[PDB]
């Protein structure tokens, strides 16, 4: 089905014509067009007060990257390099040896925050829930070496947002 | 006495024309469902005195321009003609009593002109210059009708006296018998003043002249431009909204008339934020095909109807 | 009064008027412009922190690189900043003005904005929320505010 | 035993959406819009 959307006929009586020339000479339709934006001006602004109030997010936002650990303290990564292999941009970058306790760990764990196209692939891949994109959003930098992690800076924000990532993960884990 | 008197009229300008911009930016935010300015003081009311250090203390391009001395005369004639044309006011009293006060402003007006003429000419920019005269065609073009509209209102008044407008609107506003008169004067004070929805200069996409300026002669550009929005409005409503005048209350008149003239520049922010821009072929049809012939005709019913009527003003 | 203390006082004059009215020339290149958008929208409002929607490139302080930086588009680039009257700062959004992102091994994209032209501030992300560029920007201000150029210039 | 559980509309199905144009019609016609025009006029000139 389909529908015209300008294939109208005006009328040529002389009231209708009147009418198209008191528009014209007393610009009504203009006038009409002020009277919208005067009722914008009363209605309450959707402005939010940041950095005091925030905009909503949910349980699925995928931020800061971040490592993992088992609750009593043992890395989750165990090297297995599947999110090194889905990785779209190259972003990641890992080596492995045996552990002095013989364990399957990393010894370099790199993300590229520049390269990263913050997509979630990294955190589907992991067998193990070691690698998650957290809820941090405002880590803008002075300096591009800054955004150059390495398995410190990866450990140290798992460390600093399992509070909040344990909790969005027993959130959402159902859906995936 | 006078010159505490000129400095009583030139600094409450320029405050008032750098409120202004606060004002205007809070006003197109509100019709825009947002705020403006709310965080460099209280309501965003040092947002102003922020823009004006910022603009004066960042270092200025000067190119290498074809003259340099016009560089220079561009601002400083924009800026003093802007000024000059507030001396006649009556507001309600002029600091200076002009007899032919209306055709002051006209001549002042009309002087305005060259500072956006001789811009076009320093910038060096082949471009730039294709803007300015369009710009400048835009202007004298619409000062055709400020001639001859203000000339039909003072055939009901009967002098150039710009006080005699009070007496004039002593029973009734001029607004009521020459209102079509009025629609054209302020639609031409819109374009005059480069004011959307008739700012092609400004208007990108399209071209604007003053576009190699920047920190302070930027800025001396802008307050001349804005004290001239302010002006027209002032003499809007001394034309077609009097206010009586009391002479044992002066101040009475004044809280009356400034209100009138901050609603009529008001509006000018509200036509702004509510419609589109005109195109420079539409413009100028507007002014040589439909204000023209309705000016020219209204000219001629305002010079026959004081007399089929008996109603000629006193000469004095 | 001693004249190590009017230089303070005059340095947070002029470091106050210059980060209280911030006005960005956004060079809106790819997906990175759209959230540039959002960040002048109703919702935050960049212009109640001074920062006007729109700026010329003279008549603007901060460039905002949004969007991928391609070898045919690098000395556009580079002209504009030469352009831009001092103090100018540059804004880095997104992975790939930061450092190609995506396109970090294409043949036709540069490398990070950096390697063109000086950077003050990187937001990362792709593409960074319009609460993100907004605490860059925020970020920016703060190091305006930092900035001592009449204490040095008094002890030389 | 736990049935499932996802995300569906309400029994019954939500209410209606209106989706068609509604400019509605103000003011009065050319002949009254006139009149009152020229009737300011001759208030005026008087
Ligand atoms: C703060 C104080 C709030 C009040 C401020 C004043 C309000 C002015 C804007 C209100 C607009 C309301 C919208 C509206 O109803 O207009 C639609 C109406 C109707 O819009 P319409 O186009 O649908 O009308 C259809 C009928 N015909 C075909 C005849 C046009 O517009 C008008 O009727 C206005 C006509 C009068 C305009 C005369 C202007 C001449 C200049 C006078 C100088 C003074
Ligand atoms: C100087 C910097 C450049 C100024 C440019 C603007 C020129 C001002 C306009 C001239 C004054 C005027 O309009 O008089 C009207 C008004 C007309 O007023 P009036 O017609 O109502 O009469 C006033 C007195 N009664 C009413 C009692 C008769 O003139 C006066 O009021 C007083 C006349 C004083 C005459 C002195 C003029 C000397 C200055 C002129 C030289 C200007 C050089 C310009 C340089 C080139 C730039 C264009
Ligand atoms: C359509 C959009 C554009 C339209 C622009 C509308 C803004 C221009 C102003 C229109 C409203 C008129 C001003 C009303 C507020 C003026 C306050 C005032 O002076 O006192 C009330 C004034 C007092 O009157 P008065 O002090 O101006 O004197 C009247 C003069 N006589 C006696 C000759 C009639 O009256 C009103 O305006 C009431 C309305
Ligand atoms: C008894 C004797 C009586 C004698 C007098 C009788 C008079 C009868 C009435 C005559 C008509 C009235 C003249 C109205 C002016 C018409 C001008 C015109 O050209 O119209 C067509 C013009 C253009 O007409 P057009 O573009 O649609 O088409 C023209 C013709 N064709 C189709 C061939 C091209 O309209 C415009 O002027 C455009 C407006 C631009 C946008 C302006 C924004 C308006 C914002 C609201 C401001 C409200 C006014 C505020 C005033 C405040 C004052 C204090
Ligand atoms: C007319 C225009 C020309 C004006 C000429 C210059 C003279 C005007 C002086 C105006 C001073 C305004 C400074 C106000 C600063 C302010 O409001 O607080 C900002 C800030 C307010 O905090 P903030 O701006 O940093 O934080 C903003 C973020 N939130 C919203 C979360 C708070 O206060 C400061 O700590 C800045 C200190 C500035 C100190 C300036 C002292 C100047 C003393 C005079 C020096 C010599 C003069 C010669
Ligand atoms: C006057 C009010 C009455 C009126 O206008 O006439 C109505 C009459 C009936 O309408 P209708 O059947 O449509 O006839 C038109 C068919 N040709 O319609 C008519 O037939 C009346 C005669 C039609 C011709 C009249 C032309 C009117 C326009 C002339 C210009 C008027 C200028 C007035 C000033 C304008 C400024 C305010
Ligand atoms: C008309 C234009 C012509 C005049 C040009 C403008 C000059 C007049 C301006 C008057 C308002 C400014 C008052 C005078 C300057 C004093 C400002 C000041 O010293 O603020 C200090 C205070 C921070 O000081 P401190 O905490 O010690 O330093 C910490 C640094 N991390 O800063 C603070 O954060 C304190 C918070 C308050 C600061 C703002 C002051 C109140 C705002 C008043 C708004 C009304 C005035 C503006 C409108 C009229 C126009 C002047
Ligand atoms: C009720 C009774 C009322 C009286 C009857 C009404 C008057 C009848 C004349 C009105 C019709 C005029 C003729 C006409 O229709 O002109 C249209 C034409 C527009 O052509 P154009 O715009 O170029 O086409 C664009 C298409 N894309 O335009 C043209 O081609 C030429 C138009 C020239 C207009 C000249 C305007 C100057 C005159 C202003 C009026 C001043 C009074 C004149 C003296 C009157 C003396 C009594
Ligand atoms: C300007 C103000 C515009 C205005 O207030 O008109 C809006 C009004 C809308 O009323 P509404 O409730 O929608 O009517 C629906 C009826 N079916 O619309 C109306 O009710 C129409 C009433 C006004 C009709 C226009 C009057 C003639 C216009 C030309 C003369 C205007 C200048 C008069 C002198 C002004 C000096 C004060
Ligand atoms: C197709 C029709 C086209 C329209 C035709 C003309 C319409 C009728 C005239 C109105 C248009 C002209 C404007 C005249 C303004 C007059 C204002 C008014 O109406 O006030 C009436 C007033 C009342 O008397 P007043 O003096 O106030 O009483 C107190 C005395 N102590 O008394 C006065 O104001 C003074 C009287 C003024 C009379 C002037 C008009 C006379 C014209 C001849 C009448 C016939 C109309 C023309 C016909 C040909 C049209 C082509
Ligand atoms: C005229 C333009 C301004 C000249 C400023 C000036 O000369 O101000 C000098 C004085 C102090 O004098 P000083 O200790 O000799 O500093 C001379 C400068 N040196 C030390 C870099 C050589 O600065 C003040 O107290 C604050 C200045 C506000
Ligand atoms: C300062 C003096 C200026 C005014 C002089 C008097 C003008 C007389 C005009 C009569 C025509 C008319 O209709 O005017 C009266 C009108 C009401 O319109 P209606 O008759 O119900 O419309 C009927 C036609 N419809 C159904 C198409 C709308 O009134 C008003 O709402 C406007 C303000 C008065
Ligand atoms: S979010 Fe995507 S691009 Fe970024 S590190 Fe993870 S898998 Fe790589
Ligand atoms: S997918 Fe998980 S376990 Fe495997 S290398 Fe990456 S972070 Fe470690
Ligand atoms: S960083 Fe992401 S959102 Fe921004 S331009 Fe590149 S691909 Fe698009």
């Amino acid at each position: 089905t389909y529908k015209y959307v300008n294939l109208r006929e005006p009328s040529m009586d002389m009231k209708s014509v009147t009418d198209r020339a008191a528009q014209t000479l007393l610009w009504t339709e203009l006038i009409r067009g002020l009277g919208m934006t005067l009722s914008y001006l009363f209605r309450e602004p959707a402005t939010i007060n940041y950095p005091f109030e925030k905009g909503p997010l949910s349980p699925r936002f995928r931020g800061e990257h971040a490592l993992r650990r088992y609750p009593s303290g043992e890395e989750r990564c165990i090297a297995c390099k599947l999110c090194e292999a889905v990785c779209p941009a190259q972003a990641i970058t890992i080596e492995a040896e045996p552990r002095a306790d013989g364990s399957r760990r990393t010894t370099r764990y790199d993300i590229d925050m520049t390269k990263c196209i913050y997509c979630g692939f990294c955190q589907e891949a992991c067998p193990v829930d070691a690698i998650v994109e957290g809820p941090n959003f405002e880590f803008s930098t002075e300096t591009h070496e800054e955004l150059l992690y390495n398995k410190e800076k990866l450990l140290n924000n798992g460390d600093k947002w399992e509070a909040e990532i344990a909790a969005n993960i027993q959130a959402d884990y159902l859906y995936r | 006495m006078f010159m505490i008197n000129i400095l009583m009229l030139i600094i409450p300008i320029l405050l008032a024309v750098a409120f202004l911009t606060l004002v205007e930016r809070k006003v197109l935010g509100y019709m825009q469902l947002r705020k403006g300015p709310n965080v460099v003081g209280p309501y965003g009311l040092l947002q102003p005195i922020a823009d004006a250090i910022k603009l004066f203390i960042k270092e200025p391009l000067r190119p290498a321009t074809s003259s340099a001395s016009m560089f220079i005369l561009a601002p400083i004639m924009a800026l003093g003609l802007a000024l000059t044309m507030w001396i006649p006011l009556p507001m309600p009293y002029p600091l200076i009593n002009m007899n032919l006060g209306v055709l002051f402003m006209l001549a002042m007006s009309s002087l305005a002109v060259y500072s956006i003429l001789w811009s076009g000419w320093a910038s060096n920019s082949k471009y730039a210059l294709i803007g300015a005269l369009r710009a400048v065609a835009q202007t004298i073009s619409y000062e055709v009708t400020l001639a001859i509209i203000l000339l039909s209102v003072l055939l009901m008044s009967g002098s150039f006296t710009l006080s005699t407008l009070i007496t004039t609107q002593e029973q009734m506003w001029l607004i009521l018998p020459a209102w079509p008169l009025a629609m054209m004067w302020f639609i031409s004070t819109l374009a005059e003043t480069n004011r959307a929805p008739f700012d092609l200069t400004e208007g990108e996409s399209e071209l604007g002249f003053n576009v190699e300026y920047a920190a302070g002669p930027f800025a001396l550009f802008f307050m001349a431009e804005y004290a001239n929005i302010i002006m027209m409005n002032i003499f809007t409503a001394i034309l077609f909204l009097g206010t009586s005048h009391n002479p044992h209350m002066p101040e009475l008149y004044t809280i009356n008339f400034t209100i009138k003239s901050l609603l009529l520049t008001m509006s000018f922010l509200w036509i702004r934020a509510s419609y589109p821009r005109f195109r420079y072929d539409q413009l100028m049809h507007l002014l040589w095909k439909n204000f023209l012939p309705l000016t020219l005709a209204l000219c001629m019913w305002h010079v026959s109807l004081p007399i089929l009527t008996s109603g000629i003003p006193p000469q004095t | 009064s001693r004249g190590e203390y009017v230089v303070a006082k005059l340095d947070d004059l002029i470091n106050w008027a210059r980060r209280s009215s911030l006005w960005p020339m956004t060079f809106g290149l790819a997906c990175c412009a759209v959230e540039m958008m959002h960040m002048a929208a109703p919702r935050y409002d960049m212009d109640r922190f001074g920062v006007v929607f729109r700026a010329s490139p003279r008549q603007s302080d901060v460039m905002i690189v949004a969007g991928t930086l391609t070898n045919k588009m690098a000395p556009a680039l580079r002209k504009v900043y030469d352009q831009m009257p001092e103090p100018r700062y540059v804004v880095s959004m997104g992975s790939c003005a930061n450092g190609g992102g995506y396109y970090h091994y294409s043949y036709s994209v540069v490398r990070g904005c950096d390697r063109i032209v000086p950077v003050d501030i990187y937001v990362p992300g792709c593409p960074p929320t319009a609460e993100a560029l907004l605490y860059g920007i925020l970020q920016l201000q703060k190091k305006i505010k930092r900035e001592k150029r009449l204490r040095i210039w008094y002890r030389r | 035993a736990s049935k499932v559980k996802q995300d569906m509309p309400p029994v019954g199905g939500y209410g209606p959406i209106d989706y068609k144009r509604n400019l509605p019609r103000r003011g009065l016609s050319g002949y009254s819009m006139f009149a009152v025009g020229i009737g300011a006029l001759l208030f005026g000139y008087w």
